[PDB]
């Protein structure tokens, strides 16, 4: 059952800042009391962050390119962002993997899904529970299946601040999709604020499929459709050089771009966060 | 599978993909639930987490060094001491 909406406002492409987010544990290896260089895909500091706002008549989830691996953030109080479809053609012509939370399970499923052009959950706004699972019409040649443990999720619409900030990073390398997770509590109206939180690896899924595009699976709140205030933020990664900082408890405590200015790139070379006066040599031009 | 424990002897361990030699000993390093093994300031895999018991162990180098012979001379004695 594929149901598209009636009066969706055109997308905003409203841009925001990336100030100090995008940090994740790059590996599974313990270090302590140290600095450590990496060459990997990262969000650069203070970058254009496309905020897709779901407001009263605005239901933003177009076909969004995965191109290099993406950064995702979700500003949540009522759990509108519940799933994603990943793939290339976004039809039943190519293999698409869908990873959702259906308020019972974390469900991972990779098939040739007949994609509905408008994926959503419909939730009865006066009743407060999920009504519809309008995701896919058909599914065949299912390559991977996963359904998590049963758990009871908060579905109904809330009011006030965005309390829940869930940050996700998806990374296709060696036929896998590296899945990164992180959470902090927030309280804000709009415009994803500054902060610093290391994201954690949760899944390294052997999918082996061509994923170039994606689309988020949102949650319509219906009194067909209606929306509530939620926003989710688009970030691309870029192969950068960062330097981490491990404490005595093995926590990533500080990160530094080697690319935003000649200042911090010098800090990558000298390998300290503080440098006294003087002139110092870095690489060629 | 012979997943035993030989502490305080130079052995040639093999974990789930982690090979090498050395003397094994218990560690007290603060891991995470997703840590598997740790490295020092160098690039050696220093600590290790048991695939069987999830015990944090650190790996020490076996034994090495140089030898220096101490003699008082030939015309007086012939006994020596080592270092
Ligand atoms: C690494 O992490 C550990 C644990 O998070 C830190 O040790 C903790 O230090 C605090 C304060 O220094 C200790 O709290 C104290 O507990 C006693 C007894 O409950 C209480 O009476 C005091 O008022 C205070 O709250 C805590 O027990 C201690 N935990 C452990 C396991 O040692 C450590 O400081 C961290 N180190 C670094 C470099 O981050
Ligand atoms: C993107 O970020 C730059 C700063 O790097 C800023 O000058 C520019 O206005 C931003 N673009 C939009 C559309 O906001
Ligand atoms: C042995 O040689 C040392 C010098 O190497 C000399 O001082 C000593 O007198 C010698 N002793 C004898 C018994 O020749």
């Amino acid at each position: 059952r594929c149901t598209t909406f009636d009066d969706v406002q055109a997308p905003n492409y409203t841009q925001h800042t990336s100030s100090m987010r995008g940090v994740y544990y790059p590996d599974e290896i313990f270090r302590s009391d140290t600095l450590y260089l990496t060459q990997d895909l990262f969000l650069p500091f203070y970058s254009n962050v496309t905020g897709f706002h779901t407001i009263n008549h605005t239901f933003g989830n177009p076909v969004i390119p995965f191109k290099d691996g993406i950064y995702f953030a979700a500003t949540e109080k009522s759990n509108v962002v519940r799933g994603w479809v990943f793939g290339s053609t976004m039809n039943n012509k190519s293999q698409s993997v869908i990873i959702i939370n259906n308020s019972t399970n974390v469900v991972i499923r990779a098939c040739n899904f007949e994609l509905c052009d408008n994926p959503f959950f419909a939730v009865s706004k006066p009743m407060g529970t999920q009504t519809h699972t309008m995701i896919f019409d058909n599914a065949f040649n299912c390559t991977f299946e996963y359904i998590s443990d049963a758990f009871s999720l908060d579905v109904s619409e809330k009011s006030g601040n965005f309390k829940h900030l869930r940050e996700f990073v998806f990374k296709n390398k060696d036929g896998f999709l590296y899945v990164y997770k992180g959470y902090q509590p927030i309280d804000v109206v709009r415009d994803l604020p500054s902060g610093f939180n290391t994201l954690k690896p949760i899944f390294k899924l052997p999918l082996g499929i061509n994923i170039t595009n994606f689309r988020a699976i949102l949650t319509a709140f219906s009194p067909i459709w209606g929306t509530s205030a939620a926003a989710y933020f688009v970030g691309y990664l870029k192969p950068t050089t960062f330097m981490l900082k491990y404490d005595e408890n093995g926590t990533i405590t500080d990160a530094v771009d080697c690319s935003q200015n000649p200042l911090a790139e010098l800090k990558c070379s000298v390998k300290s966060f503080e440098i006294d006066k003087g002139i110092y040599q870095t690489s060629n031009f | 599978l012979s997943t035993d424990l030989i502490k305080n002897q130079c052995v040639n361990f093999n974990f789930n993909g982690l090979t090498g030699t050395g003397v094994l000993t218990p560690s007290s390093k603060r891991f995470q639930p997703f840590q598997q093994f740790g490295r020092d300031v160098s690039d050696f895999t220093d600590s290790v987490r048991d695939p069987k018991t999830s015990e944090i162990l650190d790996i020490s180098p076996c034994a090495f060094g140089g030898v220096s012979v101490i003699t008082p001379g030939t015309n007086a004695s012939s006994e020596v001491a080592v270092l």
